[PDB]
């Protein structure tokens, strides 16, 4: 509840920064500045996505909202097993030695790819799970799940944008601090979730 | 604000609590006394911000 | 007790800001920051919530109020067991080599989905003890526990917004110190209720 | 004596903090909230509760006044042993394989009941000894036992609200500074009342 | 989206500078200032670059544009190997003692060249992984993927280029912190993308 949509959130912006000078375009410039931000720090559950995607060339095409990797597994079709990462020498020496394994096991990134070692027909499924970026707030996009989960992000976000085009600076200090705590609040509450789950995917393969 | 009475020789001072930027006083007197007026004193709190 | 409903609430703010040029709405907009400041913060025996849920495409889905995980129990009719968490690797290699235990023991968290390993057919009851979210503070929902339980929290949380409205500094910080000393020891209250259980829950798991 | 009843509290009060423009209602509600601060502190001999609880659907139901919870004993007839905590996962192990010991001997915590493991039949009583909150000081109820056992962490209470109310804040860091050294003297004597006493209720279950 | 092309930079770089006293070739020079400095500090997914490049005269040609080597790969043709690094004593021992490997295995960094131990005649293919500049932004070049992908990095830029231009100081240092906040925020996310490869790329030859 709170703040519904973009237009009550910028009445509020002018409300409490009591300025009459700012127009749409200059609120909808600061709204995308604070997403922009946003989209650099939040792993949140709302966040993340899991899909099918086609091998292509012995290659899976990175999704262009990509923002992290969670895991990719193989269909149970071409063996159905969750991938690993190795690094080139590894992809190199495998391939030279023709390593030959049941399914495919192995992935490593070149460029804007994910190539698989056990070189797989064009058309072979795969299900990733990543984390993407933030939906656009704007005219015609007027909701999105971060505004109705915590407007105060976007409220003191926008507010420190005002005050900085303002040419004022402490209370940009000031509210960019109520901004980092309410993001930290929120990461914070993510992680602990689950309580289970925090003690895992921490520890991986250490030899 | 509303009217706060002041017994003339008794009452050191009236309190009150008015948060604004301009201010203005009101003294009324009734009759049936005598009395001579020179002066007041304002006591205030710290700033409330500016808005 | 004390404060009543939010009517109250309003009045009172007013009497102690001596702000009478407040509407309605700036009220609203600042209970419903206070609310959502609590939701990221308490963790009580009134937030916890236990019910039956069902399971449908292998899948449990998680509710729309969820905000933490305490336990997941399988029925009686499906094995009756604790279920406990694994990883997705971990699931990966059971479903591969076809663990086939008694009945439901393990599971995952998938996109917005609990995943169980030993999949069940669709119409499974789980039961799930969980923490959701503080009832929503308005016109149409006058009263609440956390209103009644301990009104300094609301009070306080409101005088905060109230001087972050109108531009102040130290009284603002002063209020917001005041709204988290409140909030503390409600937490520790709540903390310290059984002694013999502060014990537990904490050391599970080693190995 | 001193102080026998809240309008004699509340006239010293008015007396001390020298101003005129306090109403009943404005006194009532820093009472109130003094008290309501007082109940997430005090764990004290006066405050302690212990009465026989009846089971119904194989728990018992948490009293609307409960804060803190000692001990809970089963009745003779059923058995007549302290209880002791057992996490969820002991519980459910314990069902699965019929453990069946004599008398109701664990309990554990669900929601807003504690169940009791070997399964009673509802009429069983127990009797629990706990914690309540500081009985409600106002017009219908003049006296407390709180009121008459120092009034001065009263006064002291009323005093840091008034001034809280008036928007000066150092005197009311002042006089909640006098408060909390009255709360922890008070305390600190109930904790001292028996020395032998104190080396216990510390050290259990380490193993 | 936020902003699009390099005028709706300087016009939103005008806008909250207010110095409208500016000219384009000074806006231009800011600009390019800008992705001069950040041409020195990233090394992000779409910087990469990889590509066959021919061997002449016993070596292989850096590319103009190159700023950072990832990794080189002979064709398997000539051996699909990957190569590794070694000294100029270490080649000279080798073509001195006549090793004769069985492909092309070394390489080494002769002025502006790379030159592989088993020498091979002209035309040899190979397969080059490196980073290269970020293309520069201009009336000529109107977009560029760091303009989509992080608006705030150019327009904290050129305010903190303004401010240097117009000798003020305490601006000018704390628009440079917020462009290298910012510059750090986008490597940290570009870092964290898969977790995996962290570790490894790190340890190559340690005997």
């Amino acid at each position: 509840a709170t703040i519904n949509n973009v237009t009550d959130l910028a009445i509020a912006a002018i409300q409490w920064s009591d300025r009459q000078d700012l127009t749409q375009e200059l609120l909808m410039l600061f709204i995308g500045n604070t997403t922009d931000r946003l989209n650099r720090l939040l792993r949140v559950r709302e966040n993340e996505h899991f899909e099918t995607l086609m091998a292509f060339g012995g290659g899976i095409e990175i999704p262009e909202h990509f923002v992290a990797l969670r895991s990719i597994t193989g269909d149970s079709l071409i063996g159905g097993r969750t991938l690993q990462y190795i690094t080139q020498d590894i992809f190199t020496h495998y391939v030279n030695y023709n390593y030959q394994p049941q399914g495919v096991t192995y992935y490593t990134r070149l460029g804007n790819f994910w190539r698989v070692f056990p070189v797989v027909p064009d058309g072979a499924p795969f299900i990733v799970n990543y984390w993407t970026v933030l939906p656009e707030l704007s005219l015609a996009n007027p909701t999105t799940w971060a505004l109705t989960k915590y407007p105060q992000i976007y409220l003191y976000g926008v507010l420190e944008q005002i005050y900085l085009y303002t040419m004022d600076e402490a209370r940009s200090q000031f509210w960019g601090q109520k901004l980092e705590r309410a993001v930290m609040e929120l990461q914070n509450e993510e992680n602990a979730a689950d309580f289970a789950s925090t003690r895992l995917a921490i520890k991986d393969i250490e030899r | 604000k509303g009217p706060y009475p002041y017994r003339i020789g008794q009452d050191y001072k009236i309190d009150t609590k008015h948060v604004g930027r301009y201010i203005a006083l009101k003294f009324d007197f009734s009759s049936e006394g005598d009395w001579y007026f020179n002066g007041y004193t304002i006591e205030m709190a710290p700033k409330a911000g500016m808005r």
